[PDB]
RNA sequence: UGGUAUGUUC
RNA sequence: AUACUUACCUUAAGAUAUCAGAGGAAAGUCCUACUGAUCAAACAUGCGCUUCCAAUAGUAGAAGGACGUUAAGCAUUUAUCAUUGAACUAUAAUUGUUCAUUGAAGUCAUUGAUGCAAACUCCUUGGUCACACACACAUACGGCGCGGAAGGCGUG
């Protein structure tokens, strides 16, 4: 036979660490004084967030981004940052239903098998990953512009030129209003 | 008539030329126009019409000004100029094409060296071109074909054969896609060693004696001593292979399996989101590894599918700013990114701030003059507000620094300068056609001094009152900004400002507008005047 | 050597791979237009007297 | 009385 | 392989050592397992012929390379032509000097080229033979061990 052959390798068995599609972030070490909106305000600018939830009393939370890129920017950006006087340990975690399935498999100790988080269905042309929109469009769809984006919660909206106004506009709102106390987050 | 005039009186040449001239950036028009010109020369020879050849050279060179990253057409214009006979112009076309890519391109270096081989005929200089090519493009993941070119030139030309070992030992450490082939060449080329002195080809004498315990000057029976030596060097190669195989299989499995498009297409092509994500992650990996030749090569290698986006022009600029500590480098990256990218607003913002850090304010004045000149001295009327607002902030910085202040306590008059205030009023006067009205009011509010508050109150608040513009009067943010202008005056006392807001301002707004104004105005009132919150509620019900 | 103008197959024509191209050296003789034997061959009649 | 070459048939 | 089909060809002549002598088919020709002399080739074979054939008692050396490194070594020297405008020096049509414009060609090089010189590293090649570790020589030097390489000369 020939001296050059293609390499072959074993699969690494699919937990939440070895899933390439996993976009949810386990934040651990939460301070129990921090709400879901206050944590959303921390993890918002890294991407668009499918959902943010905090288990009652369990001193940990989850943030589920839309992209893998956004989530890795989150884990690199906010690692050991003190959210309300307690340093925060970030890692990959699973969802809510997947966690319920792992706990019911942990009681019966039967299998503990995970399944893979869904992917977008490549190729997508409009989407530039890790890019956020806050709120009559005639788009020419030329490439530098961002034709498509995810609506904040959930829907698919086309970004425009006008949105760089709206974010700035909303920004001045939470500099003023949140200063007086009407949103702590 | 000749073949040129038969070409120039063709009906098609008019439409093809004219479509290119209408739509310069669309490139299917340029390719149809160029293919038609070249095909209407049935045989390109040294006697074909010199007017027609001059027309061909003008067409390709203008296309390579419009689209400077098309590698295949730099090669094709060089080969056409070769066929016509002058190898000097083909040299200059290859070097022009290498210059468009900052020397960092594998296809142009590969083709320029396969060309150069035939026509240099000076050996030191031919090899110095391979040593120049290797520092720019030699660490490319697909750069195996370059190293094949360099090794076949060495193995034909050199008589000594030490240069082959010295090149191949370097190639053994690069994590190339085709890394094994050069391991197989080293293994065969070790296996054919026929005595002890040849082992000084591999490394030095002292390293063999000290590290591997081989004596080349061993006099004795030399057969089994040589077999032992070859077994030891085959082991040390096995460990080096094992390292490089880990590198290459990691890079392939995460990143290079995922990228499908490696070449520039046209300013109108889109890239899938998957490839944008893996290019961003693959650049992050490269920046971690800290090989600067390879980081520059990978940014240049990444600009090919997505030159026209701007996320990598920004990213490459940021890497030069904070990881290499180089601001003139980052200015040159962003400045070149103006040429390519279609969006340009985030690049101009970041480039203004890079220049301001580099203390080069005259260049900032020239870029502000070119942006006001690009909109015909009429940036106030631009549809996209981000251009006007970034322009206006940095123009205000230059203007406060250029003209001394007119108001007390050295309070630099930002938007209250007759050059800038006229632009701001001219954009405020369009009322709904333009986009950024509340941001502009909300920054005009921020002056907080008696002389400044009086000017801002009289010129934009009283005047939009007396003109009766319904857009501003029904809008809650107008009244909120006006109350917030007066309330944060450091001059006026508390009873004075509460007296002014409740007694003078709040009657002026119409009662038809209450359903539009009361959400915002309440939000002022509860924030600062809880006591007067009855009065407001009584005034509008 | 991408192509073959010869009758042989490709493997046979790779065997006839030439040496590298010749280097250039400046000439030490006369350029082809300046070559001539002797002109100004002087006359034979001067001998005949003396 | 020949040679080399070509292609078909078996 | 056969066979068949076509297509392309089917030719410069002459000679085989020289000179002299005897014979055969007055001038010449031809020939003589005829005879002298010269020449040339092969093969044997010799010359007190001439030159050359590497430490191991040591880590060398000789011959020839490098299309090898130091090396951007050290020292010199090179990088277009025409047209038009502008300032400019001036004995001057504006000769000199600088800036831009149109056209024409244009090996790459300037880390080059050329001059000089040195160190270092490495390749190929050889009887790395035998007996010796020795007081020689004016006719200056036993050329009086076996081979090998190359020529010079002589004989058969």
């Amino acid at each position: 036979m020939s001296q050059f052959i293609y390499p072959v390798q074993q699969q690494p068995s699919l937990n939440h660490f070895t899933d390439p599609n996993n976009t949810t972030v386990f934040i651990g070490g939460l301070s129990s004084l921090v709400t879901e909106d206050e944590l959303r305000a921390y993890f918002q600018p890294f991407g668009t967030i499918v959902y943010v939830k905090i288990p009652v009393g369990k001193c940990c939370g989850f943030v589920q981004y839309v992209d893998r890129l956004s989530a890795e920017a989150a884990i690199a950006g906010m690692q050991g940052f003190p959210i309300a006087n307690s340093r925060v340990r970030l890692s990959w975690g699973r969802s809510a239903k997947q966690t319920a399935l792992l706990q019911q498999a942990m009681l019966s100790n039967s299998l503990q098998v995970q399944q893979q988080q869904p992917g977008l269905q490549q190729p997508n042309y409009g989407y530039i990953p890790s890019s956020t929109c806050e709120a009559n469009v005639s788009s020419t769809m030329l490439p530098g512009c961002q034709i498509l984006n995810y609506s904040n919660p959930q829907q698919v909206i086309m970004q425009g030129s006008e949105a760089v106004v709206n974010s700035t506009n909303a920004m001045l709102n939470r500099l003023e209003q949140g200063s007086n106390g009407f949103m702590f987050a | 008539m000749d073949k040129y005039t038969a070409l120039i009186h063709d009906e098609n040449f008019s439409t093809l030329t004219l479509n290119v001239s209408r739509y310069p950036k669309s490139l299917a028009y340029w390719e149809k126009l160029l293919n038609y010109i070249v095909k209407a020369s049935a045989p390109i020879c040294k006697s074909t019409e010199p007017q027609l050849l001059k027309l061909i050279r003008c067409t390709y060179s203008s296309m390579l000004n419009e689209f400077p990253y098309l590698e295949n057409y730099y090669i094709d214009f060089a080969l056409l100029e070769y066929k016509l006979g002058n190898v000097s112009m083909s040299h200059k076309i290859f070097q022009r094409g290498l210059q468009a890519f900052n020397q960092r391109s594998l296809l142009l270096w590969t083709s320029y060296l396969k060309f150069c081989n035939n026509v240099i005929s000076h050996q030191k200089q031919l090899f110095k071109k391979y040593e120049t090519a290797e520092e720019y493009v030699g660490l490319h993941f697909f750069s195996g074909e370059f190293w094949d070119l360099y090794l076949e030139q060495i193995s034909s030309r050199c008589t000594s054969s030490k240069k082959y070992w010295n090149v191949l030992r370097k190639i053994l450490e690069i994590p190339l896609h085709s890394f094994s082939k050069f391991y197989a060449l080293w293994l065969q080329r070790i296996d054919d060693i026929m005595d002890l002195k040849q082992l000084s080809q591999l490394t030095s004498k002292d390293e063999l004696l000290k590290k591997l315990k081989i004596d080349i000057n061993y006099s004795g029976r030399k057969g089994p001593y040589l077999q032992d030596a070859k077994k030891k060097l085959k082991k040390i190669t096995k460990e080096m292979y094992m390292v490089v195989q880990y590198q290459v299989l990691e890079i392939y499995s995460i990143f290079e399996s995922k990228i499908y498009i490696n070449y520039y297409t046209s300013p109108e092509t889109l890239v899938s989101s998957d490839e944008i994500e893996t290019w961003i992650k693959y650049l992050d990996y490269t920046i971690t590894l800290q090989t600067d030749s390879l980081t520059h090569l990978n940014f240049q290698r990444a600009l090919l599918p997505l030159a026209h986006y701007d996320l990598v022009w920004i990213k490459y600029s940021k890497w030069l700013i904070n990881s290499k500590n180089d601001l003139l480098g980052a200015k040159n990256v962003l400045l070149m990114g103006l040429k390519f990218s279609l969006k340009k607003t985030e690049i101009i913002k970041l480039l203004y701030s890079v220049i301001c850090k580099l203390n080069e304010y005259v260049l900032l004045r020239n870029l502000l003059e070119k942006i006001e000149s690009s909109y015909s001295d009429n940036v106030e009327n631009v549809d996209d507000f981000e251009i006007f607002w970034d322009y206006l902030q940095f123009k205000t910085f230059c203007q406060n620094s250029l003209y001394s202040s007119r108001y007390s306590d050295s309070q630099s008059n930002g938007l209250l300068n007759k050059e800038l205030f006229d632009k701001v009023w001219k954009r405020l006067s369009c009322k709904e056609k333009k986009s950024g009205q509340e941001i502009l009011l909300n920054n005009l509010v921020q002056f907080y001094s008696k002389d400044t508050v009086e000017f801002v109150e009289k010129n934009i608040f009283q005047k939009i009152i007396e003109f009766g513009w319904e857009y501003y009067l029904q809008n809650g943010m107008f009244w909120n900004c006006y109350c917030r202008l007066i309330y944060f005056d450091t001059s006026r006392s508390y009873l004075d400002k509460r007296q002014y807001i409740v007694r003078k301002i709040w009657p002026q707004i119409d009662k038809k507008f209450a359903q539009s104004v009361l959400p915002s105005l309440t939000e002022f009132c509860e924030s600062y005047f809880p006591e007067e919150m009855d009065t407001l509620e009584e005034m509008f019900t | 050597m991408n192509y073959n103008l010869s009758k042989y197959p490709d493997d046979v024509s790779r065997l006839f791979k030439p040496r590298p191209p010749l280097s250039y050296k400046r000439p030490t003789d006369y350029p082809y237009a300046k070559r001539q034997t002797n002109p100004n061959i002087t006359g034979v009649a001067n001998l005949l007297s003396t």
